[PDB]
RNA sequence: UUAUGUAUUUACUGACCU
């Protein structure tokens, strides 16, 4: 069964539909989750920020965009 | 050859190697196909404990370098300095990632 | 205070590169992106070396870059899409020696 | 250009002004030192040379430790994680030869 | 809560099911529809349907509480079902 | 739940930030480590008060404007109060008589004035940096 | 000497005080950006360019007064008190790793010289009159016009990046007009009321008197 | 618009449909809602742009006569790119009006 | 003396509008 959690969507307002804008009751960890997806985009993004990377270890730039790509998922930690 | 971010190979049996950081390279595919010598393995054939199909690295046998295309990146530090006494500055140049890096001197001049 | 940027040496580390007939004829060129700079590069068959033939600047990163071939067609169009919210898809015109911009259409706010 | 070519990452080099000579540090993560790459060689021949060798080829091991591979051809070897490879050379700017080499430790 | 032990309905028939359920509607809300039986048929028609959405828009017909009910017990024949390679519930394999 | 000024004053490497607020927040160190944080500037002063930001301005009256110096330089101020002077003793007779017969030429005052003094004579004001928020006072301390 | 440049690796240039009679080190001014310096060089006595992580090349002039005789609770923003301002920002593209004040043809002048992390080598020419000043920023303003970039992205928005560009001028820009079809060379060129080989004149004289 | 705050855009996928204005409101920019500076084309959505509604006005949805534009303080405010202002509702202006 | 809830004018805003 289920009780009463029918909340379907309201009056579109704004339609924040832009992930990670948040709101009023927006934690600690959702601003700072967001923050680090939106760093992990702009490092693979640019070219010249994953060849920054790629110097500090010596792995290749596939292994450095599959690290930051694979730690997307989860990155700050478990909510 | 070294690591590549991209390659094409091209038909009239060229291939060209883009190196992320050092120099690119072109080369011409001198035994294509290359179905004769080596120990190749597959996919289906019921080999277990891991991997178990390994192979020797050795030295070119299918392609031959032919151009060395130059490159700077990645300049890690660099210096204007004059220490070879001629009139115009010279540009001391950190380069490379890895065993390939170079230290690389530049002047105005041509070769 | 009041300043002016030059390049003297620009960019030569490739990300992308990508291979096809963007001339038009029977042989093929290589285009690659050295991220801010976008370069045209010919493998010279029979001398074995490499010409640049054009190297423009597109003032953004190359984010993705890849050629296609229309159907039923012999010149292949070069394709990129960068951080400006842009899809913008170029052909090489040979006669005046530089990248005609066939379209250029936009799909959301840019960086 | 001209090139003088280096083991590892160089991170930033000084000029001895007197005598004009570069100092130069290099510096690599997940690499080793040259002092592990033959204490590995040689424990990979001793371990070769234990596993059940009675049967016996002992000339894999002493050929697999004086066939050196160029690094800048196939590779440098990839030390696992937070391992350190430096070393610290002194170099002439106009010829382009070790004048001084100086390795560091293995995480140094 | 016991509704989401996910169902893949290529596992299960549907043919014999649905007089069960037109027998249970009948049970429920006394008379014969066809377009909430129809309702049934078109809800688990798709291969990987949600239960969730299945009590709500029969919560709307019934009263909330037959669609509580009615989840408790139409769920459980599903999964009785795709255990089964015959693909037929504990009440009527037996019966 | 809501641990108090003591303890959370005990916690930050900054101390000298927290309020009786923030005990009240829903996530108390984030918010004085961001209060406390390098170049951030402040919420403003009144978002506690009664008074609508600036409805306590209101017995107190004060100067028209001062005009800067290389507008003043070109005359404009005298030329227009002067002319706002003599149509302060028109009535609608003859406000609706020169609105039909008009004299003209009554500043054409000059146009290379005009050029030099925002050209030549321009002066940078006083400007201020960026942490220098305003509240309800701000001009009447001017003790500092 | 007798000042020190701390680069902090996230915030942005410390000036630091060192004392004679004492051993001090005292902060005295700091900048109010998050900048993630990675190189920098002195160019003057106040000032000091840096560059960044992310592409940008920052130049930070003290304020002329900035007295640095403060002998050691509050700051100004959770800070140092002299805060520091910036009279250029500019975005490249790649990481600048060194920035060297130099000169690279004896018989020129001075030029900061940027080499980038993808291999790029330029340089930052500053302009000797208003006159210069203003004819190229009308040239780079009629090629953001008339000649648009490749991709799209808007060049003034790209050099915008991260911060808004203050006080360079794009002379990558500038030489394409060496580029265009000479219609187009021509409008540019009336419009700036010049002939097109007298602006490539004008635009090379000065790559001809800094560098290469 | 700017002065109706109850309008609300269409906010769809910019497709290749070049957008249009009425002879009522030409010069007008759609999201600024000014005169001067017009930079930049409107692109309008397959279905705000379908068979009865072609050629039509953005704003009152009037019979277009000129292209449509943006501002250049909508363009580098990065204000067109976004979906498409192809205004939707009519709410209680020009309803009223018609009633009155 | 900050202040509410309302009956209630007067002013003011948006290049609002046939
Ligand atoms: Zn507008
Ligand atoms: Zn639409
Ligand atoms: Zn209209």
């Amino acid at each position: 069964m289920t009780d009463r959690y029918t909340i379907h969507s309201q009056l579109e307002h704004l339609q924040s539909k832009y992930i990670g804008t948040g709101h009023a009751d927006t934690t600690k960890w959702e601003w700072l989750v967001n923050q680090h997806r939106d760093s992990y985009c702009s490092y693979m993004g640019h070219f010249d920020l994953l060849n920054y990377f790629a110097i500090a270890e010596n792995e290749s730039k596939a292994r450095v965009r599959f690290n930051l790509m694979e730690k997307m998922l989860q990155p700050c930690g478990p909510p | 050859v070294p690591v590549a971010a991209a390659m094409c190979v091209l038909k009239t049996g060229f291939l060209f190697v883009a190196s992320e950081f050092g120099n690119h390279y072109l080369y011409q595919i001198a035994h294509l196909g290359d179905d004769d010598e080596e120990p190749e393995f597959s996919s289906a054939m019921p080999l277990e404990e891991g991997d178990t199909f390994f192979f020797q690295p050795r030295p070119l046998k299918n392609l031959v370098l032919v151009d060395e295309l130059d490159s700077l990146s990645p300049i890690l530090f660099c210096q204007i300095a004059d220490l070879a006494n001629e009139d115009t500055p010279q540009l001391y140049v950190a380069c490379g990632r890895g065993p390939r890096s170079s230290l690389r001197v530049l002047r105005h001049g041509l070769e | 205070m009041f300043l002016y940027n030059l390049t003297l040496q620009r960019a030569t580390g490739i990300s992308f590169a990508i291979h096809g007939n963007f001339s038009g004829t029977k042989q093929q060129e290589i285009v690659v992106s050295r991220g801010k700079i976008l370069e045209l590069l010919r493998p010279d068959p029979n001398t074995g070396k490499v010409h640049t033939l054009l190297t423009v600047e597109v003032f953004g990163v190359i984010r993705s870059l890849m050629a296609f071939r229309l159907t039923g067609g012999t010149k292949d169009y070069i394709v990129v899409g960068s951080d400006s919210g842009r899809i913008v898809i170029l052909e090489y015109q040979p006669s005046k020696n530089m990248f005609e911009k066939i379209h250029q259409e936009t799909f959301g706010k840019s960086g | 250009q001209v090139a003088f070519p280096l083991q590892y990452t160089p991170r930033k080099f000084v000029i001895h002004p007197e005598s004009n000579n570069l100092i130069i540090i290099e510096t690599d993560h997940n690499a080793y030192t040259e002092a592990t790459k033959a204490q590995r060689k040689q424990q990979m021949a001793e371990e070769m040379v234990e596993a059940a060798g009675e049967d016996l080829a002992a000339e894999m091991a002493a050929a697999f430790l004086n066939e050196n591979l160029p690094e800048s051809i196939f590779g440098a070897p990839k030390a696992g994680n937070g391992q350190w490879a430096s070393v610290i050379r002194v170099m002439n700017p106009i010829q382009g030869n070790t004048l001084d080499l100086v390795q560091l430790e293995q995480n140094e | 809560e016991c509704l989401e032990k996910k169902v893949d309905m290529s596992k299960v028939n549907l043919e014999v099911i649905k007089p069960w359920i037109t027998k249970r509607v009948t049970e429920i809300l006394g008379f014969e529809d066809d377009v909430v039986i129809e309702f049934i048929f078109n809800q688990l028609e798709v291969k990987n349907p949600d239960s969730k959405m299945m009590q709500i828009n029969l919560t709307g017909f019934l009263n909330g509480k037959n669609a509580r009910e009615f989840m408790g017990e139409l769920w459980p024949l599903l999964l009785s079902a795709q255990e089964n390679i015959a693909g037929i519930p504990s009440a009527f394999l037996e019966l | 739940n809501r641990f108090t000024v003591a303890e959370l004053k005990q916690l930050v490497a900054r101390p000298d930030v927290v309020e009786m607020h923030d005990v009240t927040a829903q996530d108390p160190k984030l918010l004085v480590h961001l209060k406390a944080t390098r170049n951030s500037v402040p919420v403003p002063r009144h978002w506690c008060f009664k008074r609508k930001y600036l409805q306590g301005k209101r017995g107190i009256e004060k100067p028209p404007f001062e005009l800067p110096d290389f507008i003043k330089r070109t005359g404009i101020q005298e030329m227009r109060e002067a002319l706002q002077e003599k149509e302060e003793q028109k009535t609608m007779k003859s406000k609706m008589r020169e609105k039909v017969r008009p004299k003209m030429g009554k500043i054409d005052i000059d146009y290379q004035k005009l050029h030099d003094a925002f050209f030549k004579w321009q002066t940078k004001p006083k400007l201020t940096i960026h942490g220098d928020l305003y509240y309800e006072g701000k001009e009447f301390e001017t003790r500092l | 000497g007798h000042r020190v440049i701390v680069s902090d690796v996230q915030e942005s240039f410390i000036w630091v005080r060192y004392k004679r009679n004492e051993n001090q080190l005292i902060i005295f001014a700091d900048d109010t950006y998050p900048r993630w310096v990675t190189t920098a060089s002195l160019l003057d006595y106040d000032t000091v360019a840096g560059a960044d992580k992310f592409g940008n090349i920052c130049v930070v002039r003290l304020p002329p007064n900035t007295n640095d005789e403060v002998d050691e609770d509050r700051g100004l923003l959770n800070g140092a008190s002299q805060k520091a301002e910036v009279i250029m920002n500019y975005h490249v593209g790649e990481t600048v790793l060194s920035l060297q004040k130099t000169t690279l043809i004896p018989g020129g002048s001075e030029s900061l010289v940027y080499t980038t992390l993808s291999g790029g080598i330029g340089i930052l020419v500053p302009f000797t009159s208003h006159e210069d000043h203003d004819f190229f920023q009308h040239v780079e303003m009629h090629l953001r016009s008339e000649h648009p970039p490749l991709c799209g992205r808007d060049h003034l928005s790209f050099r915008s990046y991260y911060f808004p560009v203050k006080n360079v001028i794009d002379g990558d820009l500038c030489e394409q007009f060496n580029s265009m079809e000479p219609n187009k060379q021509k409008n540019v060129s009336e419009e700036l009321d010049r002939t097109p080989p007298e602006v490539s004149k004008k635009l090379e004289d000065i790559r001809t008197r800094y560098a290469f | 618009a700017k002065h109706h705050p109850d309008l609300i855009f269409c906010r769809k996928q910019a497709g290749v449909a070049i957008g249009r204005l009425c002879e009522k409101c030409d010069g007008k920019c759609v999201i600024c809602d000014s005169y001067v500076r017009p930079c930049t084309l409107v692109r309008i959505c397959d279905e705000c742009n379908y068979g009865s509604y072609q050629g039509r006005c953005v704003i009152c949805g009037g019979p277009g006569v000129s292209d449509a534009y943006y501002c250049k303080e909508c363009t580098i405010q990065e204000k067109d790119r976004d979906g498409c202002p192809k205004i939707v509702n009519l709410g209680s202006s020009k309803t009223d009006l018609f009633y009155e």
